């Protein structure tokens, strides 16, 4: 856990000042004033919707979720109100494949990528047993959500440095594109559909496209192909005074 | 994930075969050296920090271009991350040595690592060198062959465990190649 | 057209090693600086002498001395002289071996013993 | 190359005859002797760098003048110690080759053919290598016919050095 | 890169608005003070082999034990490495004096310095001794004008604080 | 991201070279016209809405197929979506003009935009026309050459800044091509 | 053009003899493999601007040094001609998928290319890296059929081995 | 070897005739220009490791992307062989300064170099940039004499035009 590129090649995360005012004897939090709250909501819209170019006819329906937010500063309940709206479902549930919706939730509300097939299976079982709202409630009330973002910050794609598995890093970069990249390029057809169920990894170029500035992205590519061969059994020796031993 | 006992179980499940007495020499012998494996794993994890700091310094020793401006290991940030990468590899090979199976390495480590390094521009050859330095001093510690760092053990041969951990480091080396 | 220097040095390599001692390696010559690198790995003459194997247990405290006696100097104060953009550095690493001179030594003047 | 296979072929070809039952029995002896020799080869492979370092240390402890006397033939400097460890590794590699092959075929081809020429010109005493081989025989940690088969190729090298 | 411009345009980006005059006012603040803060630019640039000269030897004098066996300065080219490693910090304070903010320093020399200085066992007290040496080796009338000395010292004690 | 001062710093870092007095004519001259750049940026952002509303209407003017059924700009949604984009590109070129560097243009707006438009079926030629109309009226406003919209300035030449902003619009035009 | 028909009529013309059974037997295999290579060529034809855009940025992602001044990718005129040359190579690969042989590649893109790329200072490794990136982003079920992918990657490897 | 003597005896041998006055007249100019080219070659011989070191870092300063993984300058074995090949080219230039013609260049460094550098993925522009840097750091009275500098830069331009 060092984040060699979290807070130096990337800006700091955005959100509420601090959670101590939540203890609330005379107020719930220092009135951030209306001009440092409209940028907070602008930031949330850019995250939970992920640059969906929402018109104001479609922002005339999120008035009620917003109006409670500036009154009672929990961010997590704001996104819980947003992800259950028709604005969220009509964009991400309506035209899409299933694991596409599931994987987009990891990008939007958790800021990381699905680490395995079993996580996707657990989400699938949890959806089948009565609704999609259960999926969002499991994610939002999760432990992982508490020990990553909490009730203060916008959920952002954090470079952890100390990932539980490496494919989690790859699949974080593939869902997160560049700026001016949205989530209706493919008509469904999730990007990690094949790679999750198979276990292989993703394209090197599309991961490198999403890296921040000044990170020597893309280089170091040998001109022969990139995916390794599981079936390879190479011999590599060590060096001994008498000879070379293939300690394999 | 799997271990040595869960290896044979899934192998026999592919045949729908019970685990009979013929297949239990491998496991009962696995239990014979059980104290040997425990005597080896704390010897390795007991020197964990020194092994990594020696490994990256050895990497740098014969590749001074990594320090140079534009080097992948140029600034303190990148040394810090590269320092982090050594512990992640060493911890996972220790897990695999403890479980007696590398079913935890390439699903929760190598699986999707080569592409991560390719996207980040991490040089493969120098990382392979770092892994091999770590490999050689892994065997040095298992066999009590380190120049200093005299550890008290029980007399016998741990050579098979040495070859096991060498094979585990091998697949880390070949996974990112 | 030989010279006196060359002949004096070469004549020490004509005695049997049990007599000549260090001088038995006196027939070797300086080589281009890149011949000492990874692929070729030419050996220098300082690697055949007991000076390259000295690793004693005792050490000097470097604290017992009153302040103002220990001296330190670098080879330079410059980033891209101690290590160029490439790995070819004379001061850091294992590339300080890749130098044109330094391939032989004049330490065979001491004695034959 | 002296194997039990090739000597049986050489005895059949000298008469210019087909392979009789004599040759087939000589090959069958190799086959039900090989199971312990392949274990000996595995075990000597596994313990290799430990045994080489221990053998070099045992030679330095028995003959301390080799680390002190100046000159190219001695291990007083670093390259001398590197070449000494290289020679001990060469001996261990020939022993393992003779183990897996099944006779003194490799080391007759690679080590003892013209060996004393080198020790006479390079002035390296054979008693050093005898002392290293005695350590390797005493410290390989084998049991039964595995030990009987590894030791039998060790003292062949010892007998040729003496 | 933490600069005066990067703060305001990033703020405008987050708010999703055009640059207002409150934003332009900060760049005006740059317009005044670059002249004072870039006057030290030559002073560090042309005089730098001498300041590392006086700083590294002061570091090694204040902690003489560090050359003992088993410490960081046990051979020669490690001492040369030390002198290089302070040269880097001088090169970064020059960069920061040019950009206007602490952009270059906190992502090229400060970010992640922690682990590196602990796992390689390098005492940070030695770094801060050498830096504090140059912090007061400076003279206001002789070295610069009055205001270059303020801002050079303000950048130096920035890293003298982080390292602490 | 980068600006004019952070340009030369990273250029000199590739050489491990100090930023000496030889390299500071470019920046000190950059500071000379500092008031000029500020006088230009509010002139542009002061007409931001009119420029976009003129640009998309001009787009439509010589390509009436965009209004037609099946046109990419057919319904009010798509006008609204397209309308955003004229202003959004304008904001990023204004940022780049302010910073004196297009490092915040081809890394925050134009990265991956061609593929996004290809997937969405956005016509490239008409968008390039919209960008060029915006370009021409950017220079018109910088040089105080607009037919109406008399803005008070200080007398001098802003032609270099005009060339700069034209070059910035150029790379937007070439990024989606 | 190097193809199936032209090789056997050129061989029969060099020998001065009528088309025998082996010549017609060679055309039956053209009839067989045209079912795969034509629907490879059609799928390449219908989606070529996506592939040329996708493989063009892999060249500058692998070699970011081309955009520096003094290099071959400085301004937009060089990058536009880079995309144009990559589109030319993809069009020749589409042509070789149609004709059945490497004729249109060998005569319109390969012969003489080395003198041009050495003379005009064009690095061949980056003209190769786009073709290498195009090969690895192919899934037979997802992008084409199974034999169509083999037919496509064979011509890609032919172009790569010709320029390398 | 392409030189002054060999051209005229090869021409007289092709014609099958004795050496005439024009052949000897061609050797008088060799006698004239040997006073400049030999003391160019001697000054190159006495100080070659400084020039090979000085021109080697210009290659990686101009092309810093070679030290990335996947490239041709990853580890120290590649950089050492880079310096070795630059030293080879400088030795061949010293040889051509002695023989009087471009013989040792044309046969030991130039002929066949294009197939090797294309096959082994060696970019020729960086094998050129070191020779280009060596030419520009040649002042007229300091490094050698006036005609020696002309004689040196002519062979440098010959090597540059051959590899480009
Ligand atoms: C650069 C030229 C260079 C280095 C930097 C340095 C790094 C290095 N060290 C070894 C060998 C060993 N490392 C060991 C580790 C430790 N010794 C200890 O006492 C503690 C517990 C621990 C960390 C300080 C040991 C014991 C050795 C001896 C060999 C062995 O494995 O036991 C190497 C060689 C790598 C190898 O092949 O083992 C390197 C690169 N040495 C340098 O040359
Ligand atoms: C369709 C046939 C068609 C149009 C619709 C209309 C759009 C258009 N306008 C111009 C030229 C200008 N636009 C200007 C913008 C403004 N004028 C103002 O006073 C306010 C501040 C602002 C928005 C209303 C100006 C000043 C001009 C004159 C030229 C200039 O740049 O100053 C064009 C031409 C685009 C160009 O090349 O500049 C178009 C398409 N005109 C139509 O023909
Ligand atoms: C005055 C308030 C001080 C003082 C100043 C002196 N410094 C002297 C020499 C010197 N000073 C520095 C550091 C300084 N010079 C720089 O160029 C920069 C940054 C650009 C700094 C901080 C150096 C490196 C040197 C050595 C080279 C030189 O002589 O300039 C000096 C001359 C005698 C001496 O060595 O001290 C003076 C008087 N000295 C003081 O006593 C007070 C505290
Ligand atoms: C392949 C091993 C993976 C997989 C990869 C994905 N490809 C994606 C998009 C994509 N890929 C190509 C190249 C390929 N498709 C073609 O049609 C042709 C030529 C005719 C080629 C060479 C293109 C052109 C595209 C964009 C159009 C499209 O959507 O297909 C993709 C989507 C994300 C992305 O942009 O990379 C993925 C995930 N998909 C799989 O299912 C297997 C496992
Ligand atoms: C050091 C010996 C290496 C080296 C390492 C660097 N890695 C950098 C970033 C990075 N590394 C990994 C792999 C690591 N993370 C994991 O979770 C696991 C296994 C579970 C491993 C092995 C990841 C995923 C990342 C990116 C994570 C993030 O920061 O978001 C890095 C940063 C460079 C920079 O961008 O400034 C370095 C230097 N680099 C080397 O050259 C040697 C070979
Ligand atoms: C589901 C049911 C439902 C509601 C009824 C409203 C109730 C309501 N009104 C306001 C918030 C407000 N409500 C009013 C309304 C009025 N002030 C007056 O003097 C008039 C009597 C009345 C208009 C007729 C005003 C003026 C504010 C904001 C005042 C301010 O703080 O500037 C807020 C705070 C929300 C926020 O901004 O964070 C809420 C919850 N919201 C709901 O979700
Ligand atoms: C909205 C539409 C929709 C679907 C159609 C299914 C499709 C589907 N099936 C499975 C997952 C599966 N699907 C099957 C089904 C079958 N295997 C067979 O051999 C038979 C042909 C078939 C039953 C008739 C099996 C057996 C598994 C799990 C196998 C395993 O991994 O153990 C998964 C993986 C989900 C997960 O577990 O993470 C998905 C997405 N899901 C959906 O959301
Ligand atoms: C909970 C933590 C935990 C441990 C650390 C181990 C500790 C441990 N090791 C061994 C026991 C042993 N350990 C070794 C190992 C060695 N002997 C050598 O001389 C070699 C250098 C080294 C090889 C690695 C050997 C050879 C034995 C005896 C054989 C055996 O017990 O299987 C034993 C049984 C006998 C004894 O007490 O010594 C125990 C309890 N067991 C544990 O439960
Ligand atoms: C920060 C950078 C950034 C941008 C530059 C834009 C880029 C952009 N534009 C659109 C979306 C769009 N862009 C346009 C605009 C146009 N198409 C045309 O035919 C005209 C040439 C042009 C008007 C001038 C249209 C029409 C759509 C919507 C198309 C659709 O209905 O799918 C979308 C996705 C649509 C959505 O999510 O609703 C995005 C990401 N947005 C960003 O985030
Ligand atoms: C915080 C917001 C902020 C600004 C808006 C600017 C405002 C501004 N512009 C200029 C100053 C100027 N502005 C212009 C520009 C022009 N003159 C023309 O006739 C051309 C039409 C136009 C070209 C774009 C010129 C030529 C000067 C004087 C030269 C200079 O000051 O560099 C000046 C210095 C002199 C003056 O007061 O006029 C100031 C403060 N500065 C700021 O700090
Ligand atoms: C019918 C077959 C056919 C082809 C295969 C191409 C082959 C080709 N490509 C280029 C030409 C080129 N190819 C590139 C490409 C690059 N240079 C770089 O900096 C990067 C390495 C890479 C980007 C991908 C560039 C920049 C030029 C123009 C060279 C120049 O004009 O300086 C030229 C020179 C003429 C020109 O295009 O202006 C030719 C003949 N043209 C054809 O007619
Ligand atoms: C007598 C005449 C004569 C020569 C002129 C050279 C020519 C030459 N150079 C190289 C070989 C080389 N030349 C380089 C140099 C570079 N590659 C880079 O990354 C940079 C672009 C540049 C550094 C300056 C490298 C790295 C190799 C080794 C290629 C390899 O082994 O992969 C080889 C391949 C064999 C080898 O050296 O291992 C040959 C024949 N050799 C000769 O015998
Ligand atoms: C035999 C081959 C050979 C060369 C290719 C050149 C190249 C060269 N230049 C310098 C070294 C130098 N070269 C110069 C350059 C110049 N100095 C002047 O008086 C001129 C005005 C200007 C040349 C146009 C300077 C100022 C130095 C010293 C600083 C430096 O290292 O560059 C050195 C280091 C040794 C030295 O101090 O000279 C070398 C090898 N000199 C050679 O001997
Ligand atoms: C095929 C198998 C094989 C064997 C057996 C072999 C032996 C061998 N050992 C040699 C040298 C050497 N051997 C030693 C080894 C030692 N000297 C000591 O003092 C130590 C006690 C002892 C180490 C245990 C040393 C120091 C040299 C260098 C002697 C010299 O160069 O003069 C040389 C001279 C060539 C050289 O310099 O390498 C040969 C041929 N070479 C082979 O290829």
């Amino acid at each position: 856990a060092f984040s060699s590129i979290q807070n130096v090649l990337t800006d700091a995360p955005l959100g509420t000042p601090s959670a101590m005012g939540f203890l609330d004897e005379r107020t719930e939090k220092p009135l951030m004033g209306p001009s440092e709250m409209d940028e907070l909501v602008y930031a949330v819209y850019k995250q939970v919707f992920g640059n969906a170019h929402i018109m104001e006819s479609e922002r005339a329906e999120l008035r009620d979720a917003e109006s409670l937010f500036r009154y009672l500063r929990d961010v997590r309940e704001f996104v819980r109100a947003l992800a259950k709206s028709n604005a969220y479902t009509s964009r991400f549930l309506q035209g899409n494949q299933q694991y596409r919706f599931f994987e987009l939730n990891f990008k939007h509300l958790l800021g990381r990528g699905p680490r395995s097939l079993e996580e996707m299976a657990s989400h699938s079982a949890l959806y089948a047993e009565g609704g999609f709202e259960a999926v969002i409630d499991a994610i939002l009330d999760s432990d992982e959500y508490a020990q990553e973002f909490g009730s203060t910050v916008v959920p952002y794609c954090r470079f952890k440095g100390e990932y539980p598995t490496n494919e989690e890093f790859n699949r974080m970069l593939v869902l997160k594109g560049a700026n001016s990249t949205s989530d209706k390029a493919g008509k469904g057809r999730s990007k990690l559909c094949y790679s999750i169920a198979a276990g292989c990894s993703q394209n090197w170029l599309s991961m490198s496209k999403a890296l921040p500035f000044g990170t020597e992205k893309g280089t170091g590519f040998n001109l022969i192909s990139s995916s390794r061969n599981p079936a390879a059994r190479p011999r590599i020796g060590t060096k001994i005074p008498g000879g070379v031993v293939f300690s394999s | 994930m799997l271990d040595a006992f869960s290896r044979v179980v899934v192998n026999s499940d592919a045949k729908a075969a019970y685990v009979g007495g013929s297949d239990l020499q491998a496991l009962k012998s696995f239990i014979a050296d059980g104290n040997k494996r425990l005597d080896a794993v704390n010897s390795i994890v007991s020197n964990a920090s020194c092994m990594v700091s020696d490994a990256v310094s050895g990497m740098i020793c014969e590749n001074p271009g990594l320090i140079s401006p534009g080097g992948n290991c140029y600034t303190n940030r990148r040394m810090a991350a590269c320092l982090r990468d050594g512990e992640i590899i060493l911890r996972y090979v220790s897990y695999a040595l403890l479980a007696g199976d590398a079913s935890v390495l390439e699903d929760r480590c190598l699986n999707g690592l080569k592409e991560t390094y390719i996207a980040l521009g991490v040089p493969t050859n120098s990382s392979i060198r770092a892994v091999s330095i770590m490999k050689a001093q892994a065997v040095a510690f298992i066999t009590n062959t380190a120049t200093e760092r005299k550890m008290s053990f029980a007399a016998g041969d741990c050579t098979s465990l040495a070859s096991e951990v060498a094979s585990y480091f091998d697949r880390v080396g070949a996974a990112i190649s | 057209v030989s010279t006196t220097k060359a002949d004096l040095r070469y004549v020490g390599a004509t005695k049997p090693a049990a007599v000549g001692g260090r001088r038995a390696m006196n027939l070797m010559k300086q080589q281009p600086f890149w011949m000492y690198g990874p692929p070729y790995n030419a050996v220098t003459q300082d690697e055949y002498e007991p000076i390259s194997a000295a690793a004693p247990k005792a050490f000097v405290d470097y604290q017992i001395f009153a302040p103002g006696t220990v001296k330190v100097s670098p080879d330079s104060v410059n980033a891209n002289e101690l290590n160029p953009v490439s790995g070819m550095s004379k001061y850091i690493g294992k590339t300080q071996k890749l130098v044109g001179d330094q391939g032989i030594s004049d330490r065979s003047d001491k004695l034959p013993m | 190359m002296k194997t039990p296979i090739t000597e049986a072929i050489a005895t059949a070809d000298n008469q210019g005859r087909f392979l009789s039952n004599t040759e087939l029995q000589a090959v069958n002896g190799r086959y039900q002797r090989a199971t312990a020799s392949l274990t000996a080869a595995k075990a000597l492979t596994g313990s290799a760098q430990r045994l080489i370092t221990g053998a070099a240390q045992a030679v330095y402890n028995k003959f301390p003048y080799t680390t002190q006397m100046p000159g190219p033939a001695y291990a007083s400097s670093a390259i001398g110690k590197a070449k000494c460890a290289r020679d001990i590794g060469y001996y261990l590699r020939m022993v393992t080759y003779c183990l897996v092959v099944g006779g003194t075929g490799p080391m007759d081809e690679y080590l003892v053919a013209g060996l004393e020429e080198i020790n006479r010109s390079f002035d390296l005493s054979p008693s050093w290598y005898i002392e290293a081989l005695q350590y390797i025989k005493n410290s390989h940690g084998l049991s039964g016919q595995v030990a009987n088969e590894a030791n039998a190729y060790i003292d062949y090298a010892i007998n040729t050095l003496s | 890169m933490k600069s005066v411009i990067t703060t305001v345009v990033s703020a405008a980006d987050a708010a999703g608005r055009f640059p207002s005059n409150s934003d332009l006012e900060s760049i005006q603040g740059n317009i005044q003070r670059s002249a004072a803060r870039l006057e030290a630019a030559e002073k560090l640039a042309g005089n730098h082999e001498a300041v590392v000269k006086e700083a590294g030897d002061a570091c090694f004098a204040k902690y003489a034990y560090l050359k003992n066996p088993g410490e960081a300065g046990e051979n020669q080219e490690k001492i040369n490495k030390c002198y290089r490693d302070v040269d880097h910090y001088m090169r970064l304070v020059n960069y920061c004096l040019v950009v206007g903010g602490t952009g270059p320093l906190d992502e090229w020399g400060i970010a992640g310095a922690r682990e590196v200085y602990r796992t390689l066992n390098l005492p940070t007290s030695a770094y801060v001794a050498s830096i504090a040496y140059t912090r007061d080796r400076l003279c206001v009338p002789r070295d610069m004008s009055a205001q270059a000395g303020v801002e050079f010292s303000a950048y130096l004690d920035y890293l003298i604080n982080a390292l602490s």
